[PDB]
């Protein structure tokens, strides 16, 4: 079982970048896994990010936050890092790390998905 | 009792001492290890002895210590393996001893070194790619 | 704290008990020493300090092995050798009464035949001298082996005499050695050492008593895998030799018939002048003072206080009933009666005569359908051999009585080999190891 | 006489030339090393062609040269075992020539190498603990 | 084929010292090869000028050049350079490079022979 | 059904079932086995 366990600081000013950890246990970042960023706002529905690949390290962002959205990896210190620039009022919100793979062991084959609890972020001055 | 050297150049000398005086003559051991009715026996025991050397060659190359006799690595030691200090270890047990009682968790740290060349492996040639 | 972490080392001083196969060293015969490697001038030892070792005998698999390649090679040694088919016709025999004393009276038979030549349609007679062990009546007689397995001769050239033989490990394997003395061959042995391969091992066949091996360093030494249970012989080794000299005083004669094309077996012609049974002799006191250690030896086991019987063996086949060997050639099978027979209570230049006979189809090994014809030696003949040990058996053993009776044993053959290979054993190395250490790559 | 190149791409074709134009094709001689009457002389032949190519493998490995067809090593050369100078040996004789007179003193230098490569060994973990 | 290609300054000063490389294609400097420098004064024989030994690096130069005349190799780059001094009016010539060796490839074998093109080289103030 | 080239007529046609067929074979005859000896070792078994 893959663990995903996210930190980072709880108030970060207007304007200001927002930056998050995610660390994972049980598996290693540089395997053949995605990794993906997602926040949920208060009282509304849920809105993916990002994601990252751990061996390529090719990353994709959604469109709505693109020129302003990194996500990097970290194998040696095995955590995945978020980077959102220019927070407004608008990005308070609970994010969440989470992880979908297939795990093909010989014979059998496993569908395996883990999510973080998620930290709550609050934008504002 | 204490304050006298003691030095062996047998083949199986320093079976009988400690740990640490027993690791300064891996060579001598080292050196022994590839060397009708009965010619067959011959054969199969030549055949035999090839076979054990390749395969301890093997398995010490995948773990990234090849063509060495001491190399430690990244992996840490877990502490449910054992629990003594390295003065109780090296300076009063023998090698016997500590195989007898290691046995149980061998083909984990066999596992466990594997996986971390690899990743060390993929680190190297990442690193080398800029 | 401890910040410890995995150190591979390669090399180190550790083995494992193992089965594998051992190969020959050496320094016509049926023990074939051509395809056997020759042994260094100067073997190595090396003796391991502080190092006690588990020993047990009566589960080494060296022992098999021993048995399986002695049997391999006397079974290859006699491939190219002549089969005796034709010899199974009717015989006509009479009895041999000139020149015979009291006691070979009626143990020779004057057998006539027919027999073929090198030529398919011409026919010969001829006669030759058997042993009443080797007849069986049907004044006509054939040969035992007849309707059991036709079987051959051995060759006259191959030699059945014992040569030493070194059973050496492979490489990756070593033969761990205790040198510990008063040692019965089961448990702790605290004197170890690493040889290259053992010793020379005769492969001395016999029963009843262990001849031309090798004699215990400190005392007689007793050993049984559960001396409690009756059913397990026991192996003792004497300290010292007992000097024993067998004779067969017949001046035999030797002839050869041509039964084919480049095809002979040889028969006995005459025998010139008179005619005596083979026998043994073993001197009284030095046998005396060998049972006397022997007992002295068994009360530790059996109380200090018991009665301590030697008797005659029990029965069955001439094999296991009697002490069998081979001197130059011909099989003797003799009579330890005059031995065993005593009783001992806790508290000069003559000698004891064994007379005993002489057959010449043999059964070696415990098998059946096969046999080895031995031919006939010219002359008398006569050897002089060491008595270094003895196999016995405790016959009943309940509790209901206060004495014991020992009656000596054998028909196994594997524990022949056995009183030699008993302070060996085979290893094989473990070079990788695995300790915590400080240093980090 | 002087001035003229010398190339050579045969299995033995530097044989004749001199030691330091010799050192220039070692993996040609490299490659070649490892490759009911007649069958079993195949299997023989091709048991004793593994058996040397391990021997010299495991014999070349001790020393720390596993992988390297040039490895120069720390041992100093003793002026007992020759006197020429560089100028006379690698432009002024052959490898046959020089192993026909160095033959003498070859286990010497062999067991000085494992020493060397042992002690070199134990330094490199010593200054790792730290 | 053994490739040899001439470069440097078409001019040099009086009293400078005269520069000169010359590439190699197709063969590695440091084999067993002798590259040899050689000039053509105007409207004049041949002149010799000194080679190199590629392998061991050893270098014979003509005792009239003795002690102004330097010659190098770069087995990386794979080229050697020549290097003369205090250049009069009388060293400006056209300078080639060449190498002459046997090729003994199995059965057969060849002498081989490679020059360039050639540079001219003019000395004056 | 499998063949190697099923319009040539000179290759076997392979036919595979999907449930077996029960066959039931048997011999009724009560016979007798005795043996002649033929030489040293060697025997013979007749019908008796
Ligand atoms: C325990 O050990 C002792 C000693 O260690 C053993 O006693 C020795 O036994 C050997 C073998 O019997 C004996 O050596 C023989 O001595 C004879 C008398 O000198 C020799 O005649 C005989 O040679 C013949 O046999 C050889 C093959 O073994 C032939 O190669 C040789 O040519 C001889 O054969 C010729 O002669 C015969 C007869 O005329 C003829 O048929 C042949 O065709 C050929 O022409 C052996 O050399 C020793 O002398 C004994 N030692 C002592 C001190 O007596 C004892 O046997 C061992 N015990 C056991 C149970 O094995
Ligand atoms: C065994 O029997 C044969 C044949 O009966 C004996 O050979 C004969 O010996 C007599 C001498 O008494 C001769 O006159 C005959 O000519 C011999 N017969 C042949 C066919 O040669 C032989 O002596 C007997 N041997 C013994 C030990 O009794
Ligand atoms: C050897 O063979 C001959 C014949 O080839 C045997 O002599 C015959 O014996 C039978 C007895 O069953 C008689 O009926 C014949 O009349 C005999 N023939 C002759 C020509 O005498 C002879 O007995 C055989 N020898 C042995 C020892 O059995
Ligand atoms: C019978 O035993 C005696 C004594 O144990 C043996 O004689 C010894 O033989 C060895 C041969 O290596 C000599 O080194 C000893 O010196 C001998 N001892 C004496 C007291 O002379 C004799 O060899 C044995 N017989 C056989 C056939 O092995
Ligand atoms: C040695 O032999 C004795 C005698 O057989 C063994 O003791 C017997 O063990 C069996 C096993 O259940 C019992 O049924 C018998 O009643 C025992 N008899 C006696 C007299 O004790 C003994 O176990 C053997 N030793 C070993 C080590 O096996
Ligand atoms: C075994 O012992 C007996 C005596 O019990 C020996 O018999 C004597 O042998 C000699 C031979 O030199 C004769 O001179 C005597 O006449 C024999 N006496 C008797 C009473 O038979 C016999 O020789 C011994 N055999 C061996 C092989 O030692
Ligand atoms: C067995 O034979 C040996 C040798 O034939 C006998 O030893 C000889 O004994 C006589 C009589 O005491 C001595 O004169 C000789 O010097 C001895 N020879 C040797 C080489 O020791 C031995 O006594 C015989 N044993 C028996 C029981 O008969
Ligand atoms: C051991 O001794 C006993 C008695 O001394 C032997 O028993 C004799 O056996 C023979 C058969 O060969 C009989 O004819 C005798 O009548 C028996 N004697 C008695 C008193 O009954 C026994 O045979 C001997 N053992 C061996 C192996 O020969
Ligand atoms: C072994 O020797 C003993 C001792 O002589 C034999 O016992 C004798 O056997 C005969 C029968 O052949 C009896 O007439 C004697 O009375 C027995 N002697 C004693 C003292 O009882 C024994 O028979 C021999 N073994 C064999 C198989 O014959
Ligand atoms: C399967 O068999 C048919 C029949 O033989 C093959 O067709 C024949 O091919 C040969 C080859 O030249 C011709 O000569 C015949 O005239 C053909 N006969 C027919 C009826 O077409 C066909 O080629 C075979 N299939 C394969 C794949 O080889
Ligand atoms: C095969 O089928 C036949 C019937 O067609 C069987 O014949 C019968 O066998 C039984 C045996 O129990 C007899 O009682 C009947 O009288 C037989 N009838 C006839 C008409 O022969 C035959 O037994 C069967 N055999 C097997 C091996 O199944
Ligand atoms: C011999 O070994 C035992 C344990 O195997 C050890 O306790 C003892 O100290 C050793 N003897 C010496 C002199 O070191
Ligand atoms: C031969 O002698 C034995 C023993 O005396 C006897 O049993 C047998 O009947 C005799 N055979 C003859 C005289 O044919
Ligand atoms: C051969 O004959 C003997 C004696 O007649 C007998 O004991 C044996 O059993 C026979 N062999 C077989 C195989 O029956
Ligand atoms: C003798 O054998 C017994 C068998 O139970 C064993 O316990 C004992 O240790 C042995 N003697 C020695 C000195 O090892
Ligand atoms: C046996 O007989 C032969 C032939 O007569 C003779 O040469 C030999 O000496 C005899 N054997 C003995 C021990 O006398
Ligand atoms: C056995 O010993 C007794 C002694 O009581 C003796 O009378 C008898 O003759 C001996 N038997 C043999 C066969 O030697
Ligand atoms: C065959 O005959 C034997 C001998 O009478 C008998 O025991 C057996 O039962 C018969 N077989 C059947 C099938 O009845």
């Amino acid at each position: 079982q893959v663990w995903l366990r996210e930190s980072g600081p709880g108030l970060v000013k207007s304007s200001e970048t927002l930056s998050l950890t995610c660390a994972v246990s049980g598996a290693s970042v540089g395997g053949n896994y995605y990794w993906n960023w997602i926040r949920q706002f208060p009282g509304k529905g849920l809105e993916w990010m990002g994601n990252v690949h751990g061996g390529s390290g090719n990353t994709e962002y959604n469109p709505s936050l693109k020129g302003r959205l990194t996500i990097s990896r970290d194998t040696s210190r095995g955590h995945f890092l978020l980077h959102l620039d220019s927070v407004t009022a608008a990005d308070t919100a609970v994010y969440y790390c989470s992880t979908q793979y297939w795990r093909h062991t010989g014979y059998d084959s496993s569908f395996f998905d883990s999510w973080g609890q998620g930290a709550l972020v609050t934008v504002s001055s | 009792a204490v304050g006298i050297g003691a030095v062996f150049l047998g083949f199986l000398g320093a079976a009988g001492s400690t740990m640490g005086a027993a690791s300064m003559t891996l060579t001598v051991q080292a050196r022994n290890l590839l060397s009708t009715v009965w010619g067959i026996k011959q054969l199969q025991a030549r055949v035999l002895a090839v076979e054990r050397y390749l395969r301890d060659q093997q398995l010490l190359g995948i773990w990234g210590c090849s063509g060495k006799l001491i190399c430690c690595t990244n992996v840490p030691w877990n502490s449910s393996w054992s629990n003594r200090n390295l003065s109780e270890i090296w300076d009063n047990m023998t090698w016997l001893q500590w195989d007898k009682e290691i046995s149980n968790y061998t083909q984990i740290i066999y596992g466990l070194l594997e996986e971390s060349q690899n990743q060390q492996e993929k680190n190297e040639q990442d690193l080398l790619a800029l | 704290a401890e910040n410890l972490w995995v150190t591979v080392y390669y090399g180190v001083p550790v083995w494992k008990d193992a089965e594998t196969t051992l190969f020959c060293a050496s320094d016509h015969n049926v023990w074939a020493t051509h395809a056997c490697v020759p042994t260094d001038p100067n073997p190595q030892e090396i003796h391991l300090e502080n190092v006690t070792e588990e020993f047990n005998m009566w589960k080494n698999n060296m022992v098999e092995q021993m048995h399986t390649d002695i049997i391999s090679l006397w079974d290859q040694s006699l491939k190219p050798c002549v089969k005796l088919t034709p010899l199974c016709v009717t015989l006509q025999c009479t009895n041999v009464t000139n020149n015979i004393t009291d006691d070979m009276r009626g143990e020779l038979k004057n057998c006539s035949f027919n027999m073929t030549t090198e030529l398919r349609d011409k026919k010969q007679k001829v006669y030759s001298l058997f042993y009443r062990l080797d007849v069986v009546q049907i004044k006509e007689y054939r040969l035992i082996n007849c309707n059991t397995s036709a079987c051959t001769q051995a060759c006259p050239k191959v030699s059945f005499e014992p040569i030493p033989i070194h059973y050496c490990a492979p490489a990756g394997f070593a033969i761990l050695k205790c040198k510990d003395k008063k040692f019965n061959g089961t448990g702790p042995c605290p004197s170890v050492s690493t040889v290259q391969c053992t010793h020379g091992i005769k492969p001395v066949v016999s029963t009843q008593l262990l001849l031309n091996g090798s004699l215990a360093e400190e005392e007689v030494m007793i050993r049984s895998e559960n001396i409690t249970n009756n059913a397990k012989n026991i192996l003792v080794q004497f300290n010292t030799p007992v000097q024993i000299n067998c004779t067969r005083p017949n001046n035999n004669t030797r002839k050869s018939i041509r039964i084919g094309p480049g095809q002979a077996f040889y028969a006995t012609g005459d025998i010139i002048g008179d005619i005596r049974q083979a026998h043994c002799n073993v001197s009284k006191a030095t046998w005396n003072e060998t049972l006397g250690k022997v007992v002295k030896q068994l009360r530790k086991h059996f109380g200090n206080n018991t009665i301590i019987r030697f008797a005659n063996s029990s029965g069955g086949d001439l094999e296991v009933t009697t002490h069998s060997f081979n001197c130059g050639g011909e099989f003797f099978y003799c009579n330890t009666s005059g031995l065993f027979n005593s009783t001992w209570i806790s508290n000069s230049n003559d000698s004891i005569t064994l007379p005993c006979r002489i057959k010449q189809i043999i059964n070696m090994w415990q098998r059946i359908g096969q046999c080895m014809y031995a031919p006939p030696i010219q002359g008398v003949i006569r050897c002089v051999s060491n008595i270094t040990g003895l196999i016995l058996t405790r016959d009943g053993g309940s509790t209901n009585s206060t004495t014991e009776t020992f009656r000596p044993g054998g028909g196994d053959m594997r524990d022949n080999w056995r009183s030699e290979l008993y302070k060996y054993k085979v290893v094989k190395i473990e070079p990788l190891g695995v300790a915590p250490t400080r240093c980090k790559r």
